[PDB]
Order: C-alpha cells, then sequence, then structure tokens
C-alpha cells in the first residue's frame, strides 16, 4: 500500500517563473526535476511519485491542489527556484506550507497540526541532503502560506532547489546531471522521513 | 452549559507525569496546544467535566480522539486512544471514564493527548485540573 507523494512543478505555460539571465526559466526547471522526481519514487515499491503539472501549461494553485486531491495524494512537494535582486545570493531553501463550528474547525486545528509538523519533519530531511549537493540559502525549514490553499488534511513542502537568479546556479539547475540531484536529495528526503514513520 | 472560569474546578482526564505542556515549543512556530500526560497502555481517561460526547473518530496522529461539549463552545479532546467509552451523542457526567489510553498517536510511549478549547479555541487546560 504505496505512499502517495504530489510533485507540483512550480509555474507553467503562461507563468514562465523567474528567468535567469542565461535566459532559463523558471518552469522548464521545475518540470525536468519533478519528473526525475517521479521517476525515483515510482522506481521505489515504498512510493507513488504523481504531478500535479505533467506539461508546459499554466494551472492554479487550487488547481494543483485539485490534482493532487483527485490522486488521493498523502503528501505534497512544490518544486520552485528562488531568485534574489542580489545576484550572489545563493542556495536551497525549504518552506513549510499551510491552509457544531466550535467541532469543526476543531479537527482542522488538529490536522493543521499534523501537516505543520510532518511538513517540517520532511523539510529538515531534505534540507539534509540538499546541503550534501549545494548550499542552503536557509539551514531551517521557514514557515509560510501561498500554495496548498486550503489542505490541512495534506502536509506540504515547497522547495526552493537553489537561485536563478544566479549566473552559476542558473547554469546548474539547467544541468541534468544537478536536476538529478536535486530530485535525488528531495527524495531522499522524502525516504529518510516515510522510512522512519510509515502511513500506519 | 459552561466549563466556567479556571479553578481546579475539573477532574483530571488521566493522572501521571506531564511529558508535553501547553504552549512547549514544538518546532520553529509550531508549539503545543494541549498537554502530553503519561499513562500505562489502557488506563481509564475520565470526562473532566460533565457534558457531552460530540466526536470518537480517528485522526492522523492523535490517534483515536474522543471530543467532549460542555457548552458555550467549551470543549475538551483526549487523544492518543486504543479505545472508546462512549458513543457519539452520549452524555457523561464528571469523573465518566470516556476512553482507554495507549500510544495511538504516543507513537513513542503510552500517553493522552489532553486539551481544551474555550470558544472553540485551545486554551492552556492545567488550570481547570483540581482534583
Ligand atoms: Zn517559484
Amino acid at each position: 500500500d504505496k505512499i502517495v507523494i504530489a510533485i507540483d512543478a512550480g509555474h507553467g505555460g503562461q507563468d514562465p517563473g523567474a528567468i535567469g539571465p542565461g535566459g532559463t526559466r523558471e518552469k522548464n526547471v521545475t518540470i525536468a526535476i519533478a519528473r526525475k522526481l517521479r521517476t525515483l519514487l515510482n522506481a521505489d515499491p515504498m512510493f507513488k511519485g504523481v504531478l500535479t503539472r505533467d506539461g508546459d501549461y499554466f494551472i492554479s494553485v487550487m488547481g494543483r491542489s485539485d490534482v493532487a486531491r483527485k490522486q488521493n495524494a498523502n503528501f505534497l512537494v512544490s518544486i520552485h527556484a528562488d531568485a534574489a535582486p542580489n545576484r550572489s545570493a545563493t542556495g536551497a531553501s525549504v518552506w513549510v506550507l499551510s491552509n457544531d463550528p466550535y467541532l469543526s474547525q476543531a479537527v482542522l486545528d488538529l490536522q493543521f497540526g499534523h501537516s505543520q509538523r510532518v511538513g517540517y519533519d520532511v523539510a529538515t530531511n531534505m534540507l539534509g541532503q540538499l546541503e550534501r549537493i549545494g548550499s542552503l540559502h536557509k539551514r531551517r525549514p521557514e514557515h509560510a502560506s501561498l500554495g496548498v490553499l486550503r489542505s490541512p488534511d495534506i502536509p506540504s513542502v515547497l522547495v526552493e532547489t537553489g537561485f536563478i537568479s544566479n549566473h552559476g546556479e542558473e547554469r546548474l539547475l539547467a544541468s541534468d546531471e544537478y536536476q538529478q540531484r536535486l530530485a535525488e536529495a528531495i527524495y531522499q528526503g522524502l525516504r529518510n522521513y516515510f522510512q522512519a514513520h510509515p502511513l500506519q | 452549559g459552561g466549563l466556567g472560569s479556571p479553578r481546579g474546578q475539573a477532574y483530571w482526564p488521566v493522572r501521571g507525569p506531564t511529558l508535553h505542556r501547553y504552549g512547549e515549543q514544538l518546532q520553529g512556530e509550531l508549539r503545543w496546544k494541549g498537554m502530553v500526560i503519561g499513562a500505562s497502555e489502557g488506563t481509564e481517561v475520565k470526562a473532566i467535566a460533565d457534558g457531552r460526547v460530540i466526536l470518537a473518530d480517528w485522526l492522523q496522529g492523535y490517534g483515536l480522539v474522543v471530543v467532549v461539549e460542555h457548552g458555550k463552545g467549551d470543549m475538551s479532546l483526549y487523544g492518543y486512544n486504543q479505545s472508546a467509552l462512549v458513543s457519539v451523542g452520549t452524555q457523561v457526567r464528571a469523573g465518566q471514564p470516556i476512553a482507554l489510553v495507549g500510544s495511538s498517536g504516543g507513537q513513542g510511549r503510552p500517553s493522552l493527548y489532553f486539551e481544551i478549547r474555550r470558544q472553540g479555541q485551545a486554551v492552556n487546560p492545567q488550570p481547570w485540573l483540581g482534583r
């Protein structure tokens, strides 16, 4: 009975995300990683990897949710590239995401709690691996909202794979090899967690 | 029709060490909104005051979780339980055993996740716990 990992390639179609000085486009990185991650997850009999975006199109926040829900996702990984004004700002980052009426709320308010925790633990794990292949722009998991819209039920993390703004990291993020390494890392990150806390 | 104001008034759900405390830092922003109390596999979890059982379902993380309404939107929650001893709708008087502890969220050590919500908002429970 497999653990279902939604892989959400950030940005898409109409929206390219951030474009590097060398002209490589966030969206075409994120998806290229996400597919390598799907491959590494579907390889592992513990996991099934599924995509919220499966090509070059635009898809709303909502829609990436509705896909992961319609695929019964147990956990979600968004993949992005960071970009700063400060062109020498570099490094991977990981973000942890969010969302009788007094019971109605209470239950969401517990699930929020669990999600947020699993999230953080997974983030930790992931950074763990990321710092093996790059440096981290933030070595602790940063809490935040935006994406996930309102999934208190499905834990989520956002991986900033690097700064596509930085002429150096741009070149790595356009690198099949390094995208592979990022996939490998993000994978090992999950594997390590679910390994230790399987879906019981 | 209300827990009323904290005054060591209420029964201890279960007796034992306070393994984790209201407010305790968990990690990053996340900090506990209940207490984790130590107890033996299958110790009887008692309802802190008078009220009605409004929920008894199994929540990822928190194991099987009973919830008791006392009025106002004052309610008590009990998690990590292996088993409940009542069914939604039942009326429970303070002291009445409503669950049995497990590790069903504990993971690492037999325990009770006990939480109070007032205006459905999670508060520090301790000041209610009397005898
Ligand atoms: Zn982005």
